[PDB]
């Protein structure tokens, strides 16, 4: 049981005021969606069950898992949120679009085989960037374990070019990994004094069917806060808002204003929200505007964020020649990113804002991407560029916004 | 259940009708003196649809003007039609994304194109879809309508031929592909692992391009923003089956008609079928779009005659001929298997075989016209012969003493037309 | 009121049987008036305005006729009230719907009547 209060001015990453989630640590490995068992053994199985709906983007949404590390009748020392999405490509694209995401990593390597999945994981770790590799190949002979350790050390010798000097080796391994994480993970510098800014990654409608007119709650949004601290009762605004084109003209976006009536983590959170976790800021928004995942892709500002609404963006890009770390046995032009074809839909991913964009024009140094929906990110931020080759979106290159079309409706 | 809804895409996002479509949308092209939009609206109204959404982008002004004067925009029409226009539309995926954005639909709507000729009643298919959805708890996301056919039929164009592998006991679509340019078809083994009890491979299905969809279809379209066509959705959904199952089923009709006009071959085939009463009760004499101009009487050998046709002496109408109001036919003529629009003027000793003449077409004496299309107010001078597969666009004249080849397409627009057209034939 | 039937001079058991038959045969007073309305406001206090409009509409319920307004879908609510004298019930439902629409429009919102009041 915690005793969080509403009296704080300059909190810290390791401060005990929050003690829920302050540091986000990534988890990319060759588990192939098998890391759920390790996460449950390290954090808990049923720890996250507070709002459910019909899933929409299973493989394109980043998922978190809150966990508090306790040490020495035990006292909690640190709290870290483990992030593990299906497919390392999405996490790599999201992380390498700025900063303040996945401050730590855990390479879930395997001691049984050294297939191309470890190479892809190493390439993703190098591209995204304090890593901590760990082998989950349990139930092996002592000689087999020694041979696997030797092979892992041989691989890490090459992998140490960027970051390859970790050490790790059923619950005993989990405890050892937890101790190593507590000992080695450093506190990242987060700007708590800045204005709060939240990016929505999950929307819900808590009002159950056939409810009374008294117990009618709505506007239970969600997402992650990068810079700033959100306090209950503050007047918040949605940067995207409601976008309509019924006026027989250009798309018009009207921002939505509300007040933070609640703030809920996996457990019961206090009136103040801290960066580095999945905090659901339930405002006084009508559930009709916020149904299941109908608000995803909007930035919940506080004081009218300067980022204007952008319809099209001129981005100078450096397309990567081949697939990052993907060299299959065949490689029959599959791992070869072609040039930016005109009228081609690409997944523009600015930080954690996953949106869609088609290429309108390009002359050898800069494309003019028209987005499927307006976004409010920046005027010169780094925007990644992705494209699926076979039913799987994968990173294609980088980008830098130079100009755009602004929409400023009242 | 709420009233049945329908999304009617009134713009084909592909240009298969240059240079005809350069001054008139394909949706407004007259098939049998009646526009395709009227046919598809009648099909939607007759099957119980009570609310229709038309999404028109290319030349949306003409479509809007034509619709506002039509029967279905009257206050007495049970099929309420909503007209939504946008220049940003580029594909059917954009239309479905907009539908999901504005939340037009609530449950189990209809997806059809604006050039679908049909008389299909979807009551049984809708009931099967709803029962399957209720029993499986939101797994079946689409029910596509197919018509039993034969690969050798004129309606089975090479472009739109499709082979489908299905589960015979539940009418579930397991694989779906087009056979354009393929001399040999291939099927993955993953079909046989699940439904090993029964799997059928069908090539005798004609795609009516009618689907019973759920709002989950629009949700999936807006999730995968790169989707542009229904085929893209079907393929991407069938390949991504291990996660988000979202299976697709189908319905087969045998005694009902349905087909969409995609090119001139389909146009001619569907026009021939309509004239020969294959789409009953959507016949030329039924006047399902009630209007004084498009009234006609049916006679022996499928001869439809309008008011004041004034046939000449010695002219013979063999069979399958539709004559518009105010038309004038000369003497010793021979018209067969042809549709002639209202107000046409025809000279003496002409021959018309499997030809189509739209409004205002004037033909001089002695012409020989076979298997060709003549658009609005086209003119043919004295003693001109048009070989099959010829197209004359609007306001096009052809000079005397010329035999156009078997592929002549001429219009007033130089680049798109294979030959720029004017008051002369050569240069 | 069985006072009139008391003046009958048939018997005690006969009077009891007649009263029971009359009360069990000619007393089918049961009617339900149902309607559906989609009202929502995309304002600063959206959920608050929706709740206020719903409360204002429900406050118009008369005696022995509680309008049990419930949410069918996130954008649409259903008003159901099992009140006899359906002629008055339809008018009561219409008045409640009009009051709710006025309250919603006053709070800078949107309201529409999906289905008019009707019997079950």
């Amino acid at each position: 049981l915690t005793t969080l209060d509403v009296t704080k001015l300059t909190p810290l990453s390791h401060e005990v005021i929050s003690r829920q989630a302050t540091i986000n640590i990534g988890t990319i490995g060759h588990v192939a969606h098998g890391k759920s068992t390790v996460v449950k053994a390290i954090s808990g199985v049923h720890t996250v069950r507070f709002k459910n709906e019909l899933e929409r983007n299973i493989t394109i949404k980043l998922g978190y898992a809150n966990a508090k590390i306790y040490k020495l009748n035990f006292k909690l020392v640190r709290h870290v949120s483990f992030v593990d999405c299906p497919g390392h490509d999405i996490l790599m694209a999201t992380m390498l679009n700025g900063a303040a995401v996945m401050d730590a990593a855990l390479l879930l390597i395997a001691g049984n085989e050294s297939c191309p999945q470890p190479q892809t994981s190493e390439h993703l770790a190098a591209i995204e960037i304090h890593i901590l590799i760990l082998q989950n190949k349990i139930d092996l002979v002592k000689e087999s374990q020694a041979k696997e350790q030797y092979e892992q050390i041989l691989a890490f010798v090459q992998g140490t070019v960027a970051e390859g000097a970790p050490i790790i080796p059923l619950k005993y391994n989990i405890e050892v990994v937890c101790e190593y994480i507590v000992k080695k993970i450093p506190v990242p510098p987060r700007d708590f004094t800045s204005e709060p800014r939240l990016i929505v990654i999950r929307s819900f409608d808590v009002n159950k069917p056939g409810c009374e007119v008294d117990d009618l709650k709505g506007g239970v949004a969600g997402g992650s806060i990068l810079k700033g601290v959100l306090k209950v009762g503050q007047e918040i605004e949605v940067r995207p808002g409601i976008v309509s084109k019924d006026s027989e003209g250009k798309l018009m976006c009207k921002p939505i204003f509300s007040k933070i009536v609640s703030l809920f983590a996996e457990h019961n959170d206090l009136q103040y929200a801290a960066p580095g976790g999945l905090i659901g800021v339930g405002t006084k928004i009508d559930p009709t505007l916020c149904r299941a995942d109908r608000m995803v892709g909007q930035v919940l500002g506080a004081v009218g964020a300067l980022p204007e609404i952008f319809t099209e963006l001129e981005i100078s890009y450096f397309l990567l020649r081949r697939l990052l770390g993907v060299r299959t046995e065949g490689d029959k032009k599959a791992a070869k990113v072609q040039k930016l074809s005109k009228n081609e839909v690409l997944m523009v991913n600015i930080g954690s804002l996953s949106t869609g964009g088609r290429v309108s024009a390009v002359k050898a140094d800069l494309g003019k991407i028209v987005l499927t929906n307006p976004v409010c990110t920046e005027v010169g931020e780094k925007i990644a560029l992705s494209r699926r080759v076979e039913k799987h979106w994968r990173l294609i290159g980088w980008g830098q916004i130079r100009r755009g079309v602004t929409i400023k409706p009242t | 259940p709420p009233p049945l809804q329908a999304v009617l895409v009134a713009d084909s996002f592909d240009r298969r009708f240059f240079p005809i479509s350069k001054d008139q949308p394909r949706v407004l092209l007259p098939l049998a003196n009646v526009a395709l939009i009227d046919y598809t609206l009648e099909f939607l109204t007759a099957t119980g649809v009570q609310e229709t959404f038309v999404f028109c982008c290319w030349k949306a002004a003409q479509i809007k003007e034509h619709l506002l004067k039509s029967k279905w925009c009257r206050p007495t029409s049970l099929n309420v039609v909503r007209i939504i226009t946008s220049e940003l539309y580029r594909s059917l995926g954009d239309v479905l994304r907009d539908v999901d954005a504005k939340a037009l639909v609530r449950s189990d709507f209809l997806l059809v194109y604006g050039d679908v000729i049909s008389n299909i009643n979807i009551t049984r298919a809708l009931e099967e879809h709803r029962l399957r959805r209720k029993l499986e708890k939101n797994v079946s996301v689409m029910t596509m309508i197919f018509k039993e056919s034969s690969p050798s039929h004129p309606t089975r164009c090479h472009e739109d031929n499709v082979v489908v592998a299905v589960d015979s006991t539940t009418n579930r679509v397991l694989h779906f592909q087009k056979t354009q340019g393929l001399r040999r078809f291939a099927f993955p083994l993953s079909l046989f692992q699940g439904s090993s009890d029964g799997v059928e491979v069908r090539y005798d299905l004609l795609d009516c391009h009618i689907s019973i969809c759920s709002p989950q279809v629009a949700q999936l379209f807006t999730d995968n923003f790169d989707y542009q066509t229904r085929d893209d959705f079907v393929r991407g959904l069938l390949v991504n089956e291990e996660i988000l199952g979202n299976q697709i089923h189908m319905h087969v009709t045998a005694k009902e008609y349905g087909a969409r006009v995609s090119n001139l071959h389909m146009y001619s085939a569907v026009c021939a079928d309509v004239i020969r009463r294959w789409v009953y009760p959507l016949t030329p004499e039924a006047n399902f779009t009630d209007s004084t101009t498009q009234s006609c009487t049916h006679s022996r050998h499928n001869i439809y005659r309008g008011p004041e046709v004034s046939l000449g002496h010695g002219s013979i109408l063999e069979e399958n001929v539709l004559l518009g109001s105010g038309t004038v036919i000369g003497s010793n003529c021979f018209i067969t298997n042809s549709v002639i629009g209202p107000g046409c003027h025809i000279g003496d000793n002409v021959v018309l075989d499997q030809t189509y003449l739209w409004q205002g077409v004037r033909v001089a004496a002695g012409a020989q016209i076979h298997q060709s299309l003549l658009c609005d107010n086209a003119e043919v001078k004295e003693r001109v012969t048009l070989k099959p597969r010829s197209v004359l666009t609007s306001q096009v004249v052809v000079g005397p003493n010329i035999t156009l080849p078997e592929g002549s397409v001429i219009s007033l627009h130089p680049p798109d037309a294979e030959e720029d057209e004017d008051d002369g034939e050569f240069s | 009121d069985p006072s009139i039937l008391d003046s009958l001079d048939l018997n005690e058991d006969e009077r009891e049987v007649l009263i029971n038959n009359i009360n069990r045969r000619l007393t089918p007073q049961a009617v339900k008036i149902r309607a559906d309305i989609e009202v929502a406001c995309y304002g600063y206090e959206g959920i608050d305005a929706v709740k206020e409009a719903l409360r204002a509409g429900l406050n118009c319920s008369t005696e022995n006729m509680p309008i049990k307004i419930n949410l069918i879908a996130p954008p649409r609510y259903v008003m159901t009230t099992t009140t006899l004298e359906r002629t008055e019930g339809l008018s009561v439902l219409s008045q409640a719907m009009a009051v709710i629409k006025e309250k919603i429009e006053e709070k800078r919102g949107v309201f529409n009547v999906q289905m008019e009041p009707k019997v079950v």
